[PDB]
RNA sequence: GGUUGCGGCCAUAUCUACCAGAAAGCACCGUUUCCCGUCCGAUCAACUGUAGUUAAGCUGGUAAGAGCCUGACCGAGUAGUGUAGUGGGUGACCAUACGCGAAACUCAGGUGCUGCAAUCU
RNA sequence: GAAGACAUUGUCAGGUGGGGAGUUUGGCUGGGGCGGCACAUCUGUUAAACGAUAACGCAGAUGUCCUAAGGGGGGCUCAUGGAGAACAGAAAUCUCCAGUAGAACAAAAGGGUAAAAGCCCCCUUGAUUUUGAUUUUCAGUGUGAAUACAAACCAUGAAAGUGUGGCCUAUCGAUCCUUUAGUCCCUCGGAAUUUGAGGCUAGAGGUGCCAGAAAAGUUACCACAGGGAUAACUGGCUUGUGGCAGUCAAGCGUUCAUAGCGACAUUGCUUUUUGAUUCUUCGAUGUCGGCUCUUCCUAUCAUACCGAAGCAGAAUUCGGUAA
RNA sequence: GUGAUUUCUGCCCAGUGCUCUGAAUGUCAAAGUGAAGAAAUUCAACCAAGCGCGGGUAAACGGCGG
RNA sequence: GUCGAAUUUGGGUAUAGGGGCGAAAGACUAAUCGAACCAUCUAGUAGCUGGUUCCUGCCGAAGUUUCCCUCAGGAUAGCAGAAGCUCGUAUCAGUUUUAUGAGGUAAAGCGAAUGAUUAGAGGUUCCGGGGUCUUGACCUAUUCUCAAACUUUAAAUAUGUAAGAAGUCCUUGUUACUUAAUUGAACGUGGACAUUUGAAUGAAGAGCUUUUAGUGGGCCAUUUUUGGUAAGCAGAACUGGCGAUGCGGGAUGAACCGAACGUAGAGUUAAGGUGCCGGAAUACACGCUCAUCAGACACCACAAAAGGUGUUAG
């Protein structure tokens, strides 16, 4: 008959990496974790207990409680036609602050202090991030570098 | 598996409230009595002209019947019930595992 | 008793190797793959001529084995006995399935084995000396007989079986940085400590 | 007689008619699996502040 | 800059073979009444800093060293792959169009950095 | 005349009772049957690098076992190889060196682990009490299993800590009824006491067809509702098998590969074999063979005309145009 | 049950049936009897036939290997 | 066949439906027998077959999930209609971008681990065996070839989250939680910052509720893919179709190509075509091919290995 236990299908997952076994390392427990924290969900192979599902490997939620040794995690998970909401409790060792949002930080104070630069003088400060744009005109010099003109090239084996 | 006859756990005696010394046995279930209701509806049913009136269970399939341990406080006297997984043989005797020795014979 | 090959001609399944889940395979028709004069010195034949398949499909090991039995026959009677290098360069390591009886519990039993090859593969080697090239490259002109698709001879460039260019390899040797080892030769780096590679190569 | 046994075709199309629903966000969500000790005094601080607005 | 205690990242830090080390520190080293632990005061416990030694540990340097790390239009825009055609071919498979894009290989450079406290020609 | 409180008759009780009555006599399934379990589950793979994903796919496993093989703490380091020590040898015990785990961890497999999760020693019962939340299968029901806390009571350790069974991924069970523990609480309805009975909360006795009817055959005397959702004829697809035909040429042929043959390999054709499949037909397409009669195909047995030979003649053999 | 006459009908009683002037302290209903209790009730002893045990039986059902 | 008897036969009489009668066939019992006929219970029940009556308008499916003595049937969720309700662009998206995660398939690798595997070469024994020197066994450096249930490395396509007012910052109020400690945590008072307010594009408006129909046999095509020699065979993955759909094209065809439909007029096209059938150049241009079985347009209605001083180019 099939089987579908609860740790089915992840012999690579849930894996080491290579010359990287053995105990953690100690940032892992000295890093503090507060509600509303967006963390991201990665198991550890090495500690058996508080490890979430497969299915919230690699997934992304908000903290909204903390535990002695763990902390509870909000996930929305897609079923159906809809989406509902999934409340984990994991400890530490699975888990790690996500950048997704601490580099969104730093384009909030930097807006607030070029809003503030030109308060005083400027007008249209422009906040607003802009997609790469085409390219303007330039002058190319052939001064020392006068175009190398290119053949096709006939076929040979070299076996 | 063996299981030693006495074990310190929490009593809920109203006078103890604390882990005390308890007496272990093994649960009987007991004979079942002539006048309870169902045994009392059961006869009334089965009287008369009809034959069998309830199903009798054929199709048996367990091998093993699950331990139920009844604990007594030494204190207070108060009974507690615990279970044990499914096994074949059981025992509350002595005779511990020894560690490490020649097989005899 | 034996299927025609057109019944395993493609790479239709994946790769199924003998291994510890299928412990009954049948020993493979072809059991030598080296022919000649496999002791020759690489200074010994230069010319190398190649069996190339233009084909993606399967090679039985009975074929493999006829089609090695016809070229070293030929070449010996030819050009003679030690003249030549022949290497067999594939091995067949995937075992076909038979089903022998409706459709119920069809999965199949070992029937053979068969080397599955690539679009521009090497199938046989030869090295000899340059006077004995229309001999050998008639032996494998009489192997593409044996085989199904389309198989082409190519003259190489390289010397003998190393990786080396003809004119590369002359100039290795000039320069005592090439030193036989058995029917092969190891060569000199720029790397590693100079108290190994002082006592190799004393020449250079 | 034998019939088919599984398939998701046509079950994309069908969640799509009407769903992918992303779920609502509230403003003070609930705090069910929150900590019963930090829920205890937590009740305790709000009787606290309200009070002290109240008598402001 | 040296050294010790507690660390962070966890080989640029490891491994093999050699050489060197002022000051202090660390260590080896001395002893068995006491607390303590062994078949063995070897390990572990206690006492002395006295009797000795830089031999080892430890730290640093050396090697067309092994490993490891970083980079390279080195290999290679190759293998593979998303999308397209009433494209090619008996087929197996392959070319082209709009995109994404490896690994091995080759060569070059590197060989721990650093936080807290104390101490030393 | 016989017989006698015994036979007889009446009402209950035990046995006997296919003579007779009523009923039943699983499912999946390349038709059904037999077999098997793909029916409740677990590991790896098939699975196409989130998740999900089929076949009577591939390789295996589960209905157990453990007072420690559970919990805590301490000390220690394995497989294997090399060099040694009376008896002593490839394997007995002792010593040193090397040793990233090549060992061990109840079991299937995959993960995980080295001052440990392994080995040895010491102490223990947290495998405990109360009731909620969460993850997996999922309808976001149940059951099983598992995760993190709260309120108690404990074990261990110098301590921080750890512990709500087994390092992790399987090892299991509703209603009704019975029975036990708890609370000694609620009810027996005209009012009380004591037995008895009935309730409240938590377990056990089991449904393996594992969301859980109480169940033997036969019909060649047969019946009904249906089914081409499904087998026993043709036809259609396929050609393994059967039949027929090429390519290559090691050899056979006194010499001599190819007059005539031809191994090891390899490419096809045919639907005059049998399988595979289940598309058409079960409100019916009359079913083996022979007899009779017509026509068609050529892969030519004979007849016509030819080529070739190891064709002297005779006879025969190979091939061509030819139905 | 076999199927005129003639001739001949062998061996097997373990199994399934049938049968017995066989044995006794196995199993055993209602009523009755005893003990306990305030009673409902509970337990115990005794205990018919049959079954079990023992013998017989194949022109009973049937069997006649390695 | 039999024909003086177990003979044939009239009339009278007896046996009645789970009963009769049978020199035995399940035979016969009024054309009815492996349980007669008649009326009633009875309009017996059926997950099964058949049928189910006027028009126009708008919207418009499912053959999938879980459970069932469930497999020709139901319940359940989904897809669909109707009734609307709260609001008036708030916020959302089968899409891209930027920033930041997750994965172990394609490929690649084996002088990298594990497991297979070809050939030598240099070394090693008080530790394999013949022989006084050879074959094995390991050791070291090389060499050929591999893996659905091997792997250091590792894509493409898919996939999680974020891009502000429920935000950022300054000051300081509450508590029985927490800290050696007004330390922290959580929730607040007051002040400062407006929609180039924090990327792109779009948005027949967004959000929400009740109720109920049909369906729960599917099938096909491209790509990925399992079993099987193969199948117009059996079974999965994503998407698009048929079923439920006409129209132009492929002569013909449920699925291919083009394109989706109110009634008409004009113009222009798609796929496919323009010797005649047949609307449209027996157009233009450079070559190739002669078949005593030429060839002629995707899905598609088949042809191979091996050969030819046929002819052409290299
Ligand atoms: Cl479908
Ligand atoms: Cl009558
Ligand atoms: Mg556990
Ligand atoms: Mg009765
Ligand atoms: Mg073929
Ligand atoms: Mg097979
Ligand atoms: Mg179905
Ligand atoms: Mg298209
Ligand atoms: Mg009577
Ligand atoms: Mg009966
Ligand atoms: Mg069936
Ligand atoms: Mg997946
Ligand atoms: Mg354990
Ligand atoms: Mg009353
Ligand atoms: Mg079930
Ligand atoms: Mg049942
Ligand atoms: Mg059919
Ligand atoms: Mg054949
Ligand atoms: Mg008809
Ligand atoms: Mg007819
Ligand atoms: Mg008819
Ligand atoms: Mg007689
Ligand atoms: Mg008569
Ligand atoms: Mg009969
Ligand atoms: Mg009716
Ligand atoms: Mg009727
Ligand atoms: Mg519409
Ligand atoms: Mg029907
Ligand atoms: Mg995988
Ligand atoms: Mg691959
Ligand atoms: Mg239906
Ligand atoms: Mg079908
Ligand atoms: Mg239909
Ligand atoms: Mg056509
Ligand atoms: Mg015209
Ligand atoms: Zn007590």
């Amino acid at each position: 008959g099939k089987s579908h236990g609860y740790r089915s299908r992840t012999r690579y997952m849930f894996q080491r990496d290579f010359r990287k076994h053995g105990a953690v390392h100690l940032s892992t427990y000295l890093k503090v974790y507060k509600v509303g924290d967006i963390v991201d969900i990665k198991a550890n192979g090495s500690i058996q207990k508080g490890m979430p599902h497969k299915f919230y490997q690699g997934k992304t939620g908000v903290v909204y409680n903390v535990t002695k040794s763990s902390v509870g995690v909000i996930i929305n998970k897609m079923v159906g036609n809809r989406y509902l909401e999934k409340r984990l409790n994991l400890r530490v060792e699975h888990i790690k602050h996500s950048k997704c949002r601490q580099e969104f930080l730093e384009r909030v104070k930097a807006n607030a202090a070029k809003r503030a630069e030109a308060k005083a003088q400027g007008v249209a400060v422009q906040l607003k991030r802009q997609p790469a744009q085409p390219r303007e005109s330039r002058i190319v010099s052939t001064e020392g570098n006068v175009p190398q003109t290119l053949a096709p090239v006939p076929y040979e084996t070299f076996i | 598996v063996n299981v030693p006859k006495t074990r310190k756990t929490y009593c809920k005696g109203k006078t103890c409230r604390k882990h005390t010394q308890h007496k272990v046995t093994q649960y009987k279930a007991g004979k079942a009595s002539l006048f309870a209701q169902g045994k009392r509806r059961y006869d009334r049913k089965q009287s008369g002209f009809g034959g069998q009136t309830k199903p009798v269970f054929h199709k048996k399939a367990k091998t093993t019947k699950k331990v139920v341990l009844r604990l007594e406080c030494v204190k207070c006297k108060t009974r507690a019930q615990l279970t044990l997984k499914r096994c074949k043989h059981f025992e509350l005797g002595g005779e511990k595992k020894q560690k490490g020795q020649a097989l005899q014979f | 008793a034996r299927r025609p090959a057109r019944c395993y001609r493609y790479q239709k399944n994946k790769p199924y190797p003998k291994s510890r889940y299928n412990r009954a395979v049948p020993d493979s028709k072809i059991r030598i793959y080296d022919l000649g004069k496999k002791k020759a010195t690489v200074d010994e034949f230069p010319l190398c001529v190649h069996l190339v398949s233009n084909e993606l499909e399967q090679l039985s090991s009975e074929a493999l084995e006829a089609a090695r039995i016809c070229a070293n026959k030929y070449m010996t009677t030819v050009s003679g006995r030690d003249a030549f290098h022949l290497r067999v360069r594939v091995h067949p390591f995937h075992v076909l399935r038979i089903n022998k009886m409706g459709m119920r519990g069809a999965w199949g039993k070992p029937h053979g084995l068969a080397a599955r090859v690539d679009i521009g593969q090497i199938i046989f080697s030869v090295r000899t000396k340059d006077s004995n090239k229309d001999v050998v490259v008639e032996g494998l002109r009489r192997a593409r007989y044996k085989f199904p698709g389309q198989q082409k001879i190519i003259l190489s460039k390289k010397w003998g079986f190393t990786n080396l260019d003809r004119p590369e390899y002359l100039k290795k040797r000039e320069a005592g940085e090439v030193k036989d080892d058995g029917a092969f030769v190891k060569f000199l780096s720029k790397k590693g400590s100079l108290e190994n590679n002082i006592r190799e190569f004393p020449e250079y | 007689a034998k019939s088919k046994n599984h398939t998701a075709h046509n079950q994309t199309r069908k969640a799509h008619r009407n769903g992918i629903k992303k779920p609502k966000t509230y403003k003070y969500p609930s705090l069910k699996g929150v900590d019963p000790k930090f829920r205890r005094n937590h009740k305790h601080a709000l009787h606290g502040t309200a009070k002290a607005l109240a008598a402001a």
